[PDB]
């Protein structure tokens, strides 16, 4: 309703709302640590980029 | 309205008004505000013996909530 400002009054309306649907599943793309495997054919990446 | 019918009907009306006030109280417990914005003051009814002229008894009136 209308707040007259004559009295301190509560702004009472009514809206209920619903639900908490999941909106996204973000992928936190940070540089992981490195682990030495001593294998010659194995390789890791510093910085961004993906093997195709 | 027949006399004893008047007595008992007044009783019915008074008890009904008492119950309505009690229902309003029980429903408006935990009510932050009124319309203009003021506490909801709990309400009670006042019972008085009816038939001011004659016999000093007979019926109940619930004037002045």
């Amino acid at each position: 309703g209308a707040q007259s400002s004559e009295q301190t009054t509560l702004p009472s309306g009514l809206q209920i709302g619903t639900g908490v649907r999941p909106v996204a599943t973000e992928r936190l793309h940070s540089q992981g640590n490195l682990s030495q495997t001593n294998n010659s054919k194995d390789v890791a990446i510093k910085g961004q980029g993906f093997f195709q | 309205l027949l006399n004893i019918f008047d007595i008992a009907g007044s009783a019915l009306a008074a008890q009904s008004k008492r119950l309505n006030v009690a229902a309003s109280n029980l429903a408006n417990a935990d009510s932050v505000t009124g319309p203009d914005g003021q506490p909801y003051r709990a309400k009670q009814v006042v019972f008085q013996v009816d038939a001011a002229p004659g016999q000093a008894t007979g019926g109940v009136k619930v004037a002045s909530v």
